[PDB]
């Protein structure tokens, strides 16, 4: 049942930036928080690619598949 | 659903290798 949320996940993120660069990097961020599990990170590398408030979506984007525990603490970090 | 969503569409893009 887990896998159309990917399609929706990178359409969307690709309906955003519409760009490969921007996208290999945040799917890097991404890849990131994976391994080294860092919400701090995310946020981080998230801001130099959503400096502008266009790629905001990104925040309440990503946060779905973020853990439940570490969405809240997001929203902790985060202004928004 | 936690620690399952993030895998998906994180090893999704490793098959797509874009």
């Amino acid at each position: 049942m887990d896998r159309k949320v990917a399609r929706e996940f990178r359409h969307k993120v690709d309906f955003l930036i519409e760009n490969d660069a921007e996208k290999d990097y945040l799917y890097d961020v991404l890849r990131m928080y994976h391994q080294t599990m860092d919400v701090a990170v995310l946020v981080g590398d998230l801001k130099l690619v959503i400096n502008e408030p266009s790629r905001l979506p990104l925040f309440d984007a990503i946060r779905p598949l973020i853990p439940l525990k570490h969405q809240v603490e997001y929203d902790q970090l985060t202004p928004r | 659903d936690d620690d399952r969503y993030l895998r998906e569409a994180i090893q999704e893009y490793d098959n797509i290798a874009k």
